[PDB]
């Protein structure tokens, strides 16, 4: 009569590495490395993202003629740009503090697009119907941004304009605009006459002034002229005044929004579906259960610390030594 | 292992024992078979379970957007951002890698220790009434029926 | 006759958590988490801080009429702003590189306030007694910053001024100034005549020039005009030259200081006492003995690494299993 | 524990022993009582003391001002500053949390190991001259007065 | 140590044994000398070797240029860069310092454990045929020539 | 007949520290702290660095008369500045985005210096032989930067110039230039006549314009005038146009380069030798075998994590307890 004390064994093939020895076959293990995803762009915390498709942030906000589906944009928890996101500033120029704007508009609660300065009578004694370029073509036709208005000259007179707007939207307003910079002084005058013009934007929290910086420069996608784009967040109850003698690509539409926090811009060509997720990446949604992940260094949300590891398997059972 | 029981003086595992991690196997005139020690197995589970939880539960993460976007005249802060990303991702790689390696060594030892304490738990009761065969087995100098086999399992083996 | 070997036990209730088991009662433990403070703002390393009270850094340095007690400021290891720190730029405008200045003036050894450009004869043939606004009211009366001088016009003439100052203080000098930006050109001329004025500050290490940026903008705490504030650290032996045809809010007083290192600005309404500390936080002084703390993420000095933990108790004794 | 002594084969602690961590309790015709083993207790203290010191002493910190201040057109570097703060404060939270958990497991085992080595230190001397009662107790097959009780404590127990 | 063998019940080391870490020393009518146990020594080496490798191999580093250069109007990001540098260099200092301290404790215990398992490996075979002298030595109750000494070394000691 | 089981011991003095006890003498140990170097500046990954010696980056790129040996610079994996690197902008002024340029030019594959705008006929009806100052003396003689050309006035006429350059180098081109800022308007006119001049640099990716900012300021190493230096990376196939009525320190030579990655600037007076290295520091080359180093916080390449430790010794053998 004998009794033996021993331990369990099974058909397990799981192997873990230990301080003293590699690939030790163990009976039971748990994985601590999330390395699989769903190749889908999900809703981050129950709030789908914003797809820009062929357009990029600049094209979307400015009103590039190719981003018309984006004129209804609403909610979104993070912005998605594609490898096709190329419709931006159809008219050459620097989008001032662009990175900064992209970063701040990452996450938005509400976002209403309203006509801040109506084209139809808002610019008396000023040409508001010529501001159309070929660089910004809309179906073969020459067009322009849908949120900005290119104010040209009335016949042969360009008087000093001065429109103010006070944000009574009960939330912040994103006002965008531009300053045109003719190549010479022949265009400078043929468009705004006053060869010495200026544009000044004033707010209780803003005051930078401008003057066209005419100069010779290479034509880009058509024009040798240039348009710098400027934006600003107008606090509630504050007033922003615009006034110029020329070179002002005035705001037509502004956005009334409610920023809650800030995420980022996922740029991937992966499909967007009605799935959810606490952590999102370019290749797809990641699980937020394990303490580490190796799917992508760039992630948005509450994510597992990214690591270069390929295997982080933890033993739970004992060494496996079968054979009967 | 560190306690000589696993793949040590009890060099093999029991495919036959399927109801627990550590346990027994008896053989008497009445028959034979395995019986996992439920207590030490349960306790081991609770511990390994609690251990995995800690390694996972203690990992705090807030809502973050790793990416940044810097323009061609911001290479320095872009490289600083890089340094931060590579920095943390070097700390978490070395840490995670070793946390596992080290904790794996600890879990196997733990199991080994549990087996050695069980084998020792028994050696204690049997004393003179059995001879040790260096393989984790005891051979009663007397007859030990199923009740007697049971008694040692539930730690109540008589006059030794 | 028997002898038993055993272990200690007591009435301890301390509980620690282990890898395998929670709340294990132990006989002796040590705490590794500093989670208590003294709800007091102490002297960081034997050098009391600087209280600004109702004022903020900008108001203190510029000479806001409400920060007169701060005209004697001396030493300080870190600056304290209160939830009442609101007396700053009583006259609307941007304080250029403000964050930067706040950061650099965090820690100061010596700091002497001297009259760099005396009001009384320093600006010949220039009005130096009208530069008083209502936005900067001093006891119902209209006043102005005490360290800056609003140079207006002499009768109906505003000639080109040009004062230089060479730092022979044997240490750095903090020179502050401002450029006024009238709303239109009626004020622009009624004050500095020359409707085309300019202000230029020159140093062996500085040269930015200015021109009033008149433009329509919302009135702030009174005026629609604006004043940008500029500062600069003038190295020993260097000379700073000022000269303008208008819109110059000239330096009246500058500060001769000795920066040793740099700390920060604690902003809290907690009481200040003659206590000391190696690590200071908004809620109070923290102990620098334990390796971790959870009192506040924001701290100044040599501090314990901040953690989200609430309990980091280390066992020193063995499990406690009494019962006799 | 890991060495079966604590809350193991010596399932209880001695409220009575008040001069040390590990020790003895005797009972002979002359009287009874406890006597902590001073050596192993001292050594254990030195070690636990030295251990706590390391965990505290090895924590280097230079004079730093964590806060920063960035204006509304510096959201990106402000978020980078954030990433750094959350980053380190995530590393130190996970690390501190586990350093304790892991070191606590190690300190208890350590104590357990000290008790088992003491019990074993004695089992060695007594050999045949005492019978083991599975509770950390030895019953001398002979009479052992106070000097004899002392002898085993100071490790000098005679012919076994 | 933690397993009582090193500087414990075998308080001294053998300068004489020069072919391994753990081993034997015999003394019989035929002569004496040392013989390191090759298996446990080899295995110990493989383990310590593999262990040092991990601590070194698991340290990932990409091409980085730590320095930055910020001008007098960039003190804030310069201090942020500083915070990052001091930050990581505080994490790696505390970590490296403790990784060693902790792993050193583990390596010594490991050795101690190896010695105790060897001494125990032998105590097993000899059983009744030798008496234990509390110093890691066994005295055969019989005569044990070189072949017999060998037999116990290569674990094949006869009827005990 | 007895057999004893024991352990090894030797004459080792190596001591390690453990959680429970300090300076434990061990039989065998391994060092995990790289704390020795070779007091030499090696080739980082088989590509020697670039020594600037008496010159600094600004002097090297601009063409300071003292950095003539640097006119052949080629390859380099990192830049070396010395405690003697002081020959930079011999003519006072701000080198715009200097840090940024230094950082971007850290590592370069190819780098050809070509004459983008030849002095000899490139500036018709413009004085191209007076642009020589004493601040930039070449062997007692008055000279100027070798890569920039100081275009002055032809007799008493300074017409509007306009040169463009299109990068057909099949790689990026580093174009450097400058804008002169006279102290007054007497020099402003004596040199460029047109007291109202301007300089405009245009590219498909650049457009900042300039106007001399004449103003009184302290003379530096000679002149009270100032020269701001500007650079730009001109993409392949892009065109950069220059045109001005004065104050333009035109590009003479530009650099055609191929950036692969980016390292940094080691600044040390240590000798440079034909050795190699994966990790380089100011004091010398460091080994990249151990996981930690304490030779220097500032390093370039794949380096061992820097630590404040002085001793990180790992035990491999057992405690050493000899005595026979
Ligand atoms: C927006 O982006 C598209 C896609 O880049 C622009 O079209 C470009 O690419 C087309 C090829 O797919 C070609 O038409 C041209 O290479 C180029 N556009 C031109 C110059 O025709 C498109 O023009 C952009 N739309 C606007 C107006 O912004
Ligand atoms: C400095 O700050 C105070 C406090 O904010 C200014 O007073 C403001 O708040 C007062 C209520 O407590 C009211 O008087 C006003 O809301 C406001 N000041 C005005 C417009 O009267 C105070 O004016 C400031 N002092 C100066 C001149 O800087
Ligand atoms: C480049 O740097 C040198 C060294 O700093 C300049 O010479 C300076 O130092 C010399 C002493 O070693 C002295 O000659 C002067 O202090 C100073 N130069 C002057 C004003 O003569 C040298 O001039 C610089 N060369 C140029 C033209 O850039
Ligand atoms: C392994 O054994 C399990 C029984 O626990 C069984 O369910 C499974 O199918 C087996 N698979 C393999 C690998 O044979
Ligand atoms: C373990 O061995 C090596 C590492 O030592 C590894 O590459 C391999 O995948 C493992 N082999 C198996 C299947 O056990
Ligand atoms: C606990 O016991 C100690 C004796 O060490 C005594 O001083 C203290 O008052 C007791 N407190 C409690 C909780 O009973
Ligand atoms: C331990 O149990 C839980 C965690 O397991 C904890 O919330 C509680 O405070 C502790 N209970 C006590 C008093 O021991
Ligand atoms: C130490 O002993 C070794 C033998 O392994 C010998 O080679 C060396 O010279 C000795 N050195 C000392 C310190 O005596
Ligand atoms: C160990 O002791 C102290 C630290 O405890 C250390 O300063 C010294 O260098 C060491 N002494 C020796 C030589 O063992």
């Amino acid at each position: 009569d004998t009794i033996c004390i021993g331990y369990h064994a099974n058909n397990s093939t799981d192997t873990v590495d230990t301080v003293l020895e590699k690939n030790v076959t163990v009976t039971h293990s748990v994985n601590l490395l999330e390395d699989n995803h769903n190749g889908k762009l999900c809703k981050l915390n129950g709030i789908a993202p914003l797809q820009l498709g062929k357009c990029n942030v600049a094209g979307w906000l400015l009103g590039n003629p190719e981003c018309d589906l984006l004129l209804t944009a609403n909610s979104w928890s993070y912005i998605i740009e594609t490898s096709n996101s190329e419709n931006g500033t159809c008219y050459p120029g620097e989008f001032i503090d662009y990175e900064e704007l992209r970063e701040q508009l990452s996450s938005v609660s509400s976002f209403e697009r309203f006509e801040i300065f109506p084209k139809a009578s808002s610019w008396p004694n000023h040409e508001t119907t010529k501001g159309v370029t070929a660089a910004c073509s809309y179906f073969g036709a020459s067009s322009f941004y849908r949120n900005l208005l290119w104010i040209t000259k009335k016949g042969t007179s360009y008087p000093k304009l001065s429109k103010s707007y006070t944000n009574n939207k009960g939330k912040e307003v994103l006002v965008l605009w531009g300053v045109h910079h003719p190549p010479t002084t022949s265009e400078q005058q043929t468009l705004y006459q006053n060869t010495d013009a200026y544009v000044s934007v004033g707010s209780s929290k803003y005051n930078r002034r401008f003057t066209p910086e005419i100069a010779a420069r290479p034509k880009v996608r058509g024009q040798a002229g240039r348009m710098n784009y400027y934006w600003t967040l107008l606090d509630q109850g504050d007033t922003i005044t615009f006034e110029a003698t020329g070179n002002l690509i005035a705001p037509w539409y502004a956005f009334a929004l409610n920023k809650g926090s800030d995420s980022g811009i996922i740029t991937s060509d992966a499909p967007v579906h009605n799935c959810d997720t606490k952590c999102q990446t370019p290749h797809g949604a990641i699980n937020s259960t394990l303490p580490f992940q190796n799917v992508h260094p760039i992630t948005i949300g509450e994510c597992p610390k990214y690591v270069k590891s390929t295997k982080l398997r933890m033993a739970t059972g004992l060494r496996n030594i079968p054979s009967i | 292992g560190l306690f000589g029981a696993m793949a040590g003086f009890i060099e093999g595992g029991w495919t036959g024992m399927i109801d627990g991690w550590y346990g027994y196997h008896h053989q008497n005139e009445q028959g034979s078979g395995y019986a996992a020690d439920q207590k030490s197995t349960q306790n081991a589970i609770d511990g390994i379970t609690n251990k995995v939880n800690s390694i996972i539960e203690k990992m705090n993460t807030q809502f973050t957007a790793v990416g940044k976007e810097f323009n061609n005249l911001e290479r320095r802060i872009e490289n600083l951002n890089k340094k931060v990303d590579d920095g943390f991702l070097d700390v978490w790689t070395y840490n995670a890698e070793l946390l596992v390696l080290l904790e794996n060594e600890r879990t196997l030892d733990f199991h080994d220790s549990n087996v050695r304490n069980l084998y020792e738990k028994v050696k204690s009761q049997l004393r003179n009434n059995a001879k040790e065969i260096g393989n984790g087995c005891f051979e009663f100098y007397h007859k030990c029926d199923d009740e007697c086999m049971e008694s040692v399992k539930n730690g109540t083996y008589d006059y030794p």
